[PDB]
Order: C-alpha cells, then structure tokens, then sequence
RNA sequence: CGCUUCUCGGCCUUUUGGCUAAGAUCAAGUGUAGUAUCUGUUCUUAUCAGUUUAAUAUAUAUUAA
RNA sequence: GUAAGAGCCUCCUUGAUGAUGUCAUACUUAUG
C-alpha cells in the first residue's frame, strides 16, 4: 500500500534511526518488513533520490547509454544521476513506445506517537529506575525527615540517625574542616586580625532564614515565562 | 601591528583570540572606566619609599574598608558584564528537538551545511 | 593484572590506541582549545569505526586535515591489527583447532566483509570502464557460438504458450521442487512465512500465480536489491544468497522452463555436466569403461600416448559483463528471459548492514544458473576443442554420437585428443599423442620455455596420496607432458577469461 | 583549526533529533570511479552488426 | 507537519517530574542536614572524576554561597592543590577568593600565582587587578620586576607604563619605556615614546633619540621606521632641513626605494608642504 | 612503607637467581672498545654487496595464443604497505574464497 | 550634534563518554483481572451585619453624638 | 523464574469546573 503515514513516520523513524537500522522501523511500522521499509526508503522515500519531472537534454544520454547498456539497469542507475531504476526503465519504455508510434489509521497514529515518545525515551529502564528511585528517595527523604522534625519540634528524646560507619554519603564527612584544606601563608608571618575579619564577615554572610536557593529552577520558569508571552501584538 | 596611543574611541574586536583579547580590553576597558583618584593626598601619604621596585615592604596597612568597597564595585560590575552572554531569542518553526543538545547539534548542523 | 588476552587483548588495543592517539591529538594544535579536544575522540573514533568497518569513506566537511591524516593513518593501522590477526585466526579455524562458535564465525565473519569489501572493491574500481572486453576474442566467441549453434540446429523458443499439461506439470513440479527444499516448519522469521503464504497462494491459484509470474518476469525488470551469505565450510567460502519469494517463485517457473523445454529440445553436448544419473557410477564405467574400451588405450608399443588431464573450473562469475549472457544467452535462448535473467544478475549485495552493488558477477544461485555454467563451459569447451573434435563428438543430427564413443574408430582418429569432459566445476581429458606430434609440439612449447634444462613441477605434478609408491618418478616424456599442459592452455588460451 | 560535529554512523541513542544532515554522509557517496570506456560500446557495435 | 508536531507534544510532555522545592530552610539545624546532603552530592560528584571541572566550578560556587569562608577555602584549596597547570582555573578560584572580604590571602594568593606558572596572561591581567585594587605604587613595582624579568610584552608593557604613566607622573615611565622599548626595539616603539615624548613637550631627547634609534635599528631600509618619525618631527616643528635631509636619505633607500607608495607619499606630503608648485618638485 | 609485606603468591617465587656475565667468546667490552667493526663492517658489507649474482589439430582451433610472455607481471617479490589484497591476501582470499 | 537612562534588533563562543560478529536475532495458538479516548442533564456567587470616634476601669463593661 | 539493597530483632503577591456504563484496540501475571 504505502500510504501517507507510513512515509511520514518512516521519515521520522529515519530521522531518529537512521540508514543503518531496518527491523527497528519495520517493528515501529506494525505490518511492514524491513526489506520493503529500506527499498521503499532508498528508492522513494529518500531525499536524494529527484523525483520531480526530469531534463529532456539529459534523459538522451540515458537512451545511448541503455544502447551500451542493455539489462545492467542498477550499474547505470548512478551513471544517470536520477537513479530509481524502475522510473528508468519505464522512461526508456514509454520513449521507445513514443518512437515506435510515430480504526487502523488511528492505530498507526497512537503507534508512532508511542514511538516518537519512546524515541525520547531513549534514557532506558535503568535512567527509569533511577528517576523512580530519586523520586521516591526524595519523597521518602521528605516523609520520614518531615515526621523527623515534627517530631524533634515537640520532643527533645530521639536517637542518632543509623550506623554510623560509612552510609550513603561520602565516607566520615560531616561539612565541618571535610576533605584536606592545606594551609596558606603569606610572607614569614601569621596573619591573626585578617582571618577573623574574615571569619566575623564569614558569620555575616550566613543569615537564619526561610527561602530555597536553586539555579536551573528560575531559568527554566523565565524559559517558560519567556516562551508564553514576549511581544506578540502581529502586525 | 599597533603598539598604544592615547585616545578612546570604539572598536571591533570581539574575536576568536578570547582569553589573551578578551582579557587586554576587559583590562584596558577597566583601566580607562576608572579615571584618577586622591593620590595627591596618598602624595602626602606618599614619603620616601616609592620607587625601588624590588620592594622592602609589599603589604602595610593596605587601606581601608572605603578601598574594599571601591575594589568591590567593579567585581560586581565584571559580574553584570558576564552576566550579559546572549538572548533568549526562541519562536515556533520548523521540527521539535530534545532540550540543549539537539539545538547545539542543530547549531553545528547549520555550520556543517553552510560552507 | 591486565591483558587477559581471549578477547579482552582487543579492548586494551583499542584503549591504548586512543590513549596515545589524545596526547598526539593535544600535541597537534600549538593553541587552539582545551574541551575542543576532548570531543574529537568521537568524531575520529567513530569515524574510524564505520570507515573501515564500512565502505563509506567517512570524510568529514571542514575537517581538520592533519588530525584526521593522523587519525587515518593509525586508523589503517588498527584496520592492519585486524587483517593480519584475521588472517591469523583463519589459520587457526582450517589448518589449526576451531575454538568454540564465538570467536569462529566472527572471524569468519570479518573475513567474509573483507571478501565482500574485496568484491565490490573490483566490481567498481575495475568493473566500471575497461574490464577486459578483448572486442577481438568477443568477435571470435560470436562466431564460434554463430558456427556452433549453426551446425547444432537447435531452436530457443523463449516461452511456452500454455500447450499441454506439462506446462502446468511442470509449474507445479517447480512449485514442488522450491516448497521440498525450503519446507521445514521451526522457528525461522518472515522468510519462511512468505514463502508459506507464496506457497498455498501459489497452490491455491495456479493460472493466477502463473500467468503473473510469466508475465512479471518476461514484463517488470528485477526485484528490489536481495542478500547473500556464506557460511565457514573449512572450504572456500560457503557462497549463498537469499533471494525474494517472487524471485524465488519466478526461479521456479524459470528453471523449470530452460529445465524442461531444453529437455525437450535436447541440447547438450554429449560429455557435460550430470544429468539424470549419478556421478559415482557415471564416472566410473564412462571414464574407466570408455578409456578401457579404448583401441590400444593401454597397449602401445611404442610413439603412442595418452593425457588426462582433470582441470576444475575457475571463477564463475568472471564474466562480468553482461553482454556475453545478452547475445549469447539471447539469441540461444530468449530476449525477455536473457533480459530478466541478466537484470536479476544486476541486484545489489547486502551483508549485515554494509550495502555493496556489484553487477559484474551472477548470484551465488539462480534458476538457469545451471544452464548459465553449463552454456559458458559449453561454448569454452569448443574453444580448445575445436569444430573438428566438437564435430566428431556431435555425431549425425537424429541421433548425436555416444558418451565413450561416436562412430566406429573414426572418433580417436579423426580426433587426436581421445575424449574429454566438464562435470559441474570439474573436467576431464584424454589423448593420444604421437611421438612426431608429441616431439613436435614438445619442440614448439620447449622453445616456449625459458630454461634450457632445470624443469620445475610446472602445471601438472606431485601425485602421491592414493599410490604412493606406484606413481611415476620423473623422466623426460614427464616434461614433455608438462609441455603438453602448455599446449593444452594455448590450445584453450582465451583472451580475457577464467583459466585453469 | 576546530572540532566539526558526529552524525549518521551508528548508536545515537542519545540526541535523538536529527534535522536531516546525518544522510547528507559526504559528498555524492562516491562518484563515477573509473566511469567508462569506448570497450563495452565497440564490443556492442560488434555485437549488433 | 502531524508527525513534527506531534513530536513536539510529546517531547513537551516527555519531561520528567516537576520539583517537590517544600520546606525550604526550615526546622533550623535541618536546613544545615540538607546542606551536608548537598555537599555529600558534590562530594560525591567531584569523586567519580578527579578531572572534573564543572563540578569543582560548582561546589566554588555553591561552597563560597553557603558555606561562608573556611569550607569555601577548602574547596578553593582542594581543587587548587589538585590542580598545577591550567592556570585558568587558579583564575577562577583567585576571582573566588577575591570576592571575599578578606582580599589579603587573595592578593597573597595572587603572588602565590606568581610565583607559579605566571602563563603570560593572569600574572600581568591578576597583577593589573590587583594593581588596580590597591598597592598602586608597589603592584607597579613587582609588576615592572616581574614583566623586566621573564620576557619582555608588547600590549600588556605598553599598557602597564601607560597605566604607570597616567598615574601620577610620566618620569618614571619615561625611563622604563626606554628600558621596556630598548629591550625590544621597533618601529612602534619608536613612534609611542615619540608620541608620549611629544605629549610631554620636550622634543630635544625625543628627536635626539629619534635619530639615535633609527641610526641603530638600520639595518636594510628605513622606509616606515624612519621617514614616519622624521615626518613627525617635520611637520611638528615645520623644519625645513629636517625634510630635505628626509628626503635626501629616503633617495638613499633600496630595494626600490623600499616601500613605493610609502615614500612617495611622505615625499609628496613633504614636498607639497615645503615648497610644491613647479619647477623643481614638477620635475 | 615499613609494611605491606603479608603474603606472597605465584610467578613471585625465586628464579634467575644467578646472573649471566658476558664471555669472551661472545662480546668482550674492551675488545669492543678495540673493536675494528667500522672496517669489519665495510669489509662485510664490501664482500656480500660485492658479489651478488644468482599439425591440422593446432590449425583447427578457432583462436590463437592468448597469453604468452607474461611472467614477471606478478612481482615475485613484493613488500606493499597496503594490507588489504595486495600479493598475500590476493591468494588468501582467491583460496578462501571460491 | 555629544553625554546619561530606558525599549527593540544583529553576530562569536553554548560539548552524542569504550570495544568485539548490523555486538546477535525478529509476530502474532486460545484463556482471567486491571487500566487507556469519546456523547444527548445543570450555572454562579461581590454576601453573613452586630458603625464608627473619644474618655475611664480590669478583648470585655459603662457613658457621650 | 533471581543475582543485589533497606531499618524496626517580631511583618506578604499576577484567579481557567464536577457525579449516572457497555464494544474494535494497547500494556502488565510464575493459572494452560
């Protein structure tokens, strides 16, 4: 048959598969094969291939040619430049008779928006995994560190956290002096007033609060922001 | 090619050179955004040791919160100015994409086409 | 504790290969960039990864001309770690111990992709402008096939028109022959499930498919591009293809055509290929019976001798052209069955996902293929030949002459070569040679040999195996029946062809 | 001297728009090699007459 | 049209999860629970490479932010004592240590840069910052000990003596411009410390040293070197023997009298300011 | 260190105890600094470069000789750089492919 | 016309982590539970009211328009 | 049909609706 969706969404499957894959697109386009997929691909539903009218000044070498030719259709295909070797044989044909004259639709669509969708979903069962367990480490964080401090807010008897060797963060770190810091001097002195003004501004800058500093978060939002509405107004 | 002169006047620059260029006119930039100063009185602070360039003594009292202040004003200037890169400068055409990395092959596929 | 070797050598090759290939790659641009380096291990080594691994040359727009000479240079370098270890490994698959499936059909194969890449590599290059017309040799073959088919008297009736019932017996015994060979029922994938539903399609609708099938291939051209295989035999190759079910169908129809009407019209030479016998015992009292039925085959007093010489065939796809089955095969046959024949000829190669367009040779297998070899080695076997022996092996027109035999004596006499064959790719030869003859032609090939007294194994020597002890040691009638193989390839010798 | 973009070949799995330019592959994918020579049309000529 | 749009909806809807930001620095000390999450995350990320530069940049940034001076030193000093070469990246964490309201182990920290691999770019671009920060008469004199020392510049010297110069007074960099400009003698040299010195009036040690400097960088042919400057002092002070004997020792040039449209058109400016008209400069 | 010394495993155990000094027999280091190698070797290389040295049957045919004077077409001995058919996987993959 | 501030537009940089044999292949037996599109029915509330202001005593009470 | 992991033994923000059940079809089960 090869219909219209089915060259739309064999070029969209080319467009994320490529050349190189065959079955892929035939799995995605249900009742087609994947030989027919790269023969009607290649000789059709490529771009390379010029499918419009063609150049009467060029088409007389193809009749030479197909003279010194005869069979040996596909080794001249590239020698006329137009390829598709069926619409040159029917060229030849039709100048030789000149001369010798004188429900399944809406499944298909839901298929390839699943397999567009699917194309985006690339990541695989393991980055899945991995959201499902960031989600649901977040939530679970969220929970039981919000029944934690609904419960430290009331009551001062709690135990400590879990065992203590090792855990799921880096090993012994508890942000106070963690990872080696070195040392720096100056010039053959100890600078004393210099680090506690700058410990004393040090305090300074961090202030008790209530407010969440993230980055990505406000340029995706000024994105959106920037997307719904700019300048508009036509004209 | 040229060496220096004295004036100020627009320019083109803004080339592939980068860090060396874009470091020479950030600083020429700076040098020339920020006029003179009280020196005549630091003139008075000035007494005999200026010149010498091997230095006896490279720290002393520096000078005051007034120069932290001073040395943090074009800190937070070089901050707006890098702040300043590109626009937005988004619409609807064409085919979709997948986040940053398929407009920055979209970007080098422009390049690749056009040569 | 590294380099494991097994396959894990492959891998640190490949690594260490990229490591050097980093350091040469910052050492490349005085300046340039940092994180600009970092993504040219993709580009390169991926590049290098479909590039050799492919045909495509996998030039890059704008490119970097000194890293990507670089790159290509070290790139053919890992492209040499896999062809002489490749080599290496089909050593060790023949001659040396198979290891496991893995590693041995891999290997084999990389070597059949090389094979592959070394096919289209000549059927471009070489196959598109000069491959070996010989116009003068071409010229020569049309009058020997002009003069053979004439003094032959046959008839090429391109098609039947729907007689009798053998047409449709014989479209159902192809439809018998092509579901026999292919119908099993495991496992398998649309192949076979095609070839199932062209086969109870096929039974279902006799005309139908018959008329289709005639009018398809003697109208359309060939089908859409079909694959090929070949498998690790501890032989050469395991040349296969695998063909469409509409070509498949139409091979049926075909083969059972040229098959059976050139049943009917009888045309063969008498000493060919098997036909409706068995090899074993066709062989056995044809060459053994007949060459001891022989007159004085066994018994010579003196100045008589006898040649057998067994030559197998050499290329079979060496044609190249198709101008050779357009003439030839048209003129003996038909010009829409030689033309769709030729034309299947012409489809493109596919191996994994690496397409390679190769028109100058056949398939590994068709429907007249077997008439295909047994015309080509029928019209080359009058080449050495000649009208006289082939005229003596023909026989009168009603009744040809016998397979041993022709017409009394007069066929080792009016004939100096005693008999002669091609089975399949093999043949066989006999002759008797006079010592004036033997002497004569010993004289014209020994002054055609550069040496005036060191004679090496040349063409034929160094028969051992079955009697060992009871062969021949060496004399002087030996070279000269050396000479005597020289005078059998300038007896043939072809312009541009195939040889032994 | 610059690192020019990676398409076509194989895996891609990320990235996965592809505004066209991957098929593009270089230049005509090939050219006309040894393209032709007077042979095959003199055996031809020979051939017909 | 249909299957680019609808890839459009679907890559829009394909995103995953908005963000649960609740509670945010909350429940006192737990706001500080999720800053050792946090940085246990950058730890984490900052060790599964060692030559990782983004996420070094980020625990910089998100380390200066909120974990104030010591930490922030010890992420500036962790990733700067993993790191010799690059020196860009020491810029990064200089502009880090900087932004502090200490600047006193920054500035130390700055000669601790010069002291290392000084690249030729953040030891004379750091310098100027720190020139420009404070210590105007001392970061000019390390700078000029530092710049006299390991090779001479051309826009970073020419720059640093005029930013010496327009500081208080040009004496000293009249001196270091013969020192700086002796050191690597050209035409451009010649012809900035011929337009200084003629911004400073003066003009005895300016033509003086105009005809010494071009008596000793002759080599083939004056051509540009030269005739500009005796063009310069020509036409500045209107001398008449001045541009006969230019001209006279532009007659002298070879190679084609060196540059064609050069000393023709300094002849033919000469010459249209002197006398022109005909007769001679006719002929 | 002062450590990480506990257990030992194979291919660590003693072996080539014993050294190997060079004999005069095979290269002695003050023959080799007497050594007359450069005039040797010119003599060597004097000597090996210095001699180098070391009928109706026939009429009934329908064609002629074909091939003949062709030999030394196929270099016999031939290093080529490129691996890929050259002399060697010419007959390799002529055998092994068929 | 020059300088400062604000608005819109243009350009540079904005980055697919390894390899071997396309790495290897390709369809629907029936059967239970669950989830997944879409259609003929209705439509609004800005109110409750117990004001305000001043003074005194310990939000409430009392007095004065 | 199953390798791994977890813990309990003292001060603010940009306003788009809902309840009456059944087929072709898609996905998830060691019950066939």
């Amino acid at each position: 048959v090869w219909r219209n969706t089915e060259d739309e969404i064999l070029k969209a499957a080319v467009m994320k598969y490529g050349k190189n894959q065959w079955s892929r697109i035939a799995s995605l386009l249900h009742r087609k094969s994947a030989k027919q997929c790269k023969a009607r691909w290649y000789e059709w539903l490529d771009p390379s291939i010029k499918k419009t009218e063609w150049s009467r000044e060029e088409e007389e070498k193809l009749l030479h040619l197909a003279k010194l030719m005869p069979t040996q259709w596909r080794t001249i295909a590239p020698i006329i430049g137009r390829t598709a070797a069926q619409c040159l044989e029917h060229y030849e044909f039709l100048l030789d008779k000149a001369a010798q004259r004188d429900d399944m639709d809406e499944d298909e669509l839901e298929m390839l928006s699943e397999a567009r969708a699917r194309l985006a979903n690339t990541q695989g069962k393991k980055a899945k995994r991995k959201a499902r367990e960031k989600q649901l480490e977040e939530a679970r964080r969220l929970a039981a560190l919000q029944k934690r401090r609904e419960l430290r807010a009331a009551g001062i008897e709690i135990q400590k956290k879990r065992k203590r060797k090792r855990g799921v963060d880096y090993n012994a770190e508890i942000p106070f002096e963690k990872k080696p810091a070195l040392g720096f001097y100056d010039t053959s002195e100890e600078n004393y007033q210099a680090l506690d003004a700058d410990f004393r501004k040090l305090r300074q800058q961090d202030l008790d609060g209530e407010l969440r500093s993230e980055k990505e978060g406000r340029d995706r939002k000024k994105d959106k922001q920037h997307l719904k509405r700019k300048k508009e107004s036509d004209l | 090619a040229a060496a220096q002169l004295r004036q100020y006047h627009r320019l083109t620059k803004q080339i592939k050179p980068d860090m060396e260029t874009y470091e020479r006119l950030r600083e020429k930039h700076g040098e020339e955004f920020f006029p003179t100063s009280n020196s005549l009185l630091h003139g008075t602070h000035v007494p005999s040791t200026e010149e010498i360039d091997r230095m006896v003594i490279d720290l002393e009292k520096q000078i005051e919160k007034r120069d932290k202040y001073s040395r943090r004003r074009p800190y937070n200037d070089d901050a707006d100015i890098d702040y300043i890169n590109e626009r937005n400068a988004k619409f609807n055409k064409k085919a979709e994409r997948f986040y940053g990395k398929y407009t920055a092959e979209i970007k080098q596929n422009l390049e690749r086409g056009t040569a | 504790a590294k380099t494991v070797t097994k396959q894990r050598v492959e891998s640190h090759f490949d690594l260490e290969l990229r490591a050097a290939v980093m350091h040469d790659i910052l050492d490349m641009m005085p300046e340039g960039i940092k994180q600009n380096k970092a993504r040219t291990i993709l580009q390169h080594l991926s590049e290098a990864w479909r590039c050799w691994k492919a045909n495509i040359p996998w030039k890059v727009p704008g490119l970097p001309t000194p890293i990507e000479n670089m790159i290509l240079r070290y790139v053919k370098a890992k492209a040499d770690w896999w062809t002489n270890t490749a080599h290496y490994n089909r050593e060790r698959i023949r001659r040396g111990a198979t290891v496991d499936k893995t590693v041995c059909k891999k290997n084999l194969g990389r070597l059949t992709r090389l094979y592959l890449k070394a096919e289209q590599e000549r059927q471009h290059n070489y196959l598109k402008d000069g491959p070996y017309i010989t116009a003068e040799e071409a010229v020569a073959v049309y009058t020997t096939t002009v003069h053979w088919l004439e003094s032959r008297r046959f008839s090429p009736i391109p098609f039947p028109p729907l007689s009798y019932k053998h047409d449709t017996k014989l479209l159902i015994l192809a439809l018998e022959r092509l579901k026999e060979a292919y119908s099993v029922k495991s496992r398998l994938n649309q192949s076979q499930r095609e070839e199932l539903g062209l086969i109870e399609q096929a039974y279902d609708n006799p005309h139908e498919a018959l008329s289709r099938i005639k009018r398809h291939l003697l109208t359309q051209r060939a089908f859409k591009e079909v694959g090929i295989e070949f498998m690790d035999l501890y032989s050469h190759l395991v040349p296969v293809y695998d063909v469409e079910p509409l070509e498949k169908i139409t091979d049926a129809y075909l083969d059972q055509y040229l098959w059976y009407e050139a049943d009917k019209r009888r045309l063969f030479p008498p000493w060919i290929k098997p036909a409706d016998t068995e090899p074993p015992p066709l062989l056995v009292y044809k060459w053994c019976q007949g060459i001891n039925n022989l007159q004085d085959v066994w018994e010579t007093s003196e100045g008589e001798c006898n040649v057998m010489l067994e030559s197998r065939f050499e290329k079979m796809y060496e044609k190249i052209d198709l101008t050779l089955l357009n003439r030839l095969l048209r003129l003996i046959v038909d010009h829409n069955i030689a033309d769709y024949m030729t034309a299947k000829n012409n489809v493109v190669i596919n191996y994994k996902d690496m397409n390679h367009t190769n028109s100058y040779g056949i398939i590994r297998g068709l429907q007249f293929a077997s008439f295909i070899v047994q015309y080509y080695g029928l019209v080359m076997d009058l080449l050495v030949l000649g009208l006289h022996r082939a005229s003596e092996m023909a026989g009168p027109p009603q009744m040809p002459n016998d397979f041993l035999s022709f017409q009394d004596i007069a066929t080792e006499a009016a004939h100096p070569i005693r008999l002669f064959c091609r089975y399949i790719d093999r043949i066989h030869i006999f002759f008797r040679f006079t010592a004036d003859e033997a002497r004569d032609l010993i004289q014209r090939y020994l002054t055609e040999h550069p040496d005036p007294n060191n004679e090496n194994i040349v063409g034929y020597n160094n028969k051992k195996c079955w009697p060992r002890d009871a062969r021949m040691r060496l004399m002087k009638h030996d070279v000269n029946l050396g000479r005597a193989v020289f005078w059998d390839i300038k007896n043939r010798l072809p312009r541009s062809v195939t040889t032994v | 001297w610059k690192i020019p973009p990676c398409i076509s070949n194989w895996k891609n799995a990320k990235g996965y728009t592809i505004p066209l330019d991957k098929r593009l592959a270089a230049d005509g994918r090939g050219l006309q090699t040894v393209h032709i020579n007077e042979n095959f049309a003199k055996l031809a000529e020979a051939l017909y007459i | 049209t249909a299957e680019q749009l609808l890839r459009e909806a679907k890559e829009r809807e394909l995103e995953l999860l908005p963000p649960p930001p609740q509670q945010k620095i909350t429940d006192e000390e737990e706001l500080n629970d999720y800053k050792l999450r946090k940085r246990k995350t950058f730890e984490d990320n900052i060790r599964k490479n060692r030559t990782v530069i983004s996420n070094w940049i980020k625990y910089a940034q998100w380390e200066e932010s909120l974990k104030e001076i010591q930490r922030a030193r010890s992420i500036y000093e962790r990733a700067l004592d993993v790191d010799y070469r690059n020196i860009t990246l020491w810029l990064k964490y200089a502009e880090m240590e900087m932004k502090n309201r200490q600047v006193n182990h920054a500035r130390n920290i700055w000669d601790r840069a010069i002291t290392t691999l000084p690249r030729v770019n953040q030891f004379w671009y750091k310098y100027t910052y720190m020139e420009e920060m404070l210590g105007n008469v001392a970061g000019a004199r390390q700078v000029f000990e530092r710049w006299m020392e390991w090779q001479p510049e051309e826009q970073a010297w020419h720059s640093y003596i005029n930013f010496e110069l327009r500081y208080k007074e040009v004496d000293r960099a009249r001196t270091i411009y013969e020192r700086f400009v002796l050191v690597h003698p050209d035409v451009k040299n010649w012809i900035k410390y011929a337009r200084f010195e003629e911004k400073h009036a003066y003009f005895a040690h300016a033509r003086k040293v105009y005809e010494r400097a071009v008596e000793f960088f002759g080599d083939e042919h004056m051509d540009e070197h030269l005739y500009v400057a005796f063009a310069k002092f020509e036409e500045n002070q209107k001398e008449f023997e001045r541009v006969r004997v230019i001209y006279k020792y532009a007659l002298d040039r070879i190679s084609k009298q060196d540059a064609q449209e050069l000393f023709k058109n300094y002849t033919i400016f000469e010459k249209k300011f002197g006398d022109r008209r005909g007769i001679e400069d006719i002929i | 260190l002062s450590q990480l010394s506990k257990q030992y495993s194979s291919r660590d155990l003693p072996s080539h105890t014993k050294i190997k000094y060079r004999q005069t027999t095979q290269d002695a280091p003050e023959e080799v600094r007497n050594r007359d190698f450069r005039r040797e070797l010119e003599e060597r290389e004097r000597a090996a470069a210095r001699e180098k040295n070391r009928r109706r049957w026939d009429d009934d045919v329908v064609f002629k000789n074909c091939a003949k004077g062709v030999d030394d077409q196929k270099k016999d001995k031939r290093f080529v750089n490129d691996t890929l058919r050259s002399e060697f996987h010419k007959k390799f993959m002529e055998k092994y492919i068929k």
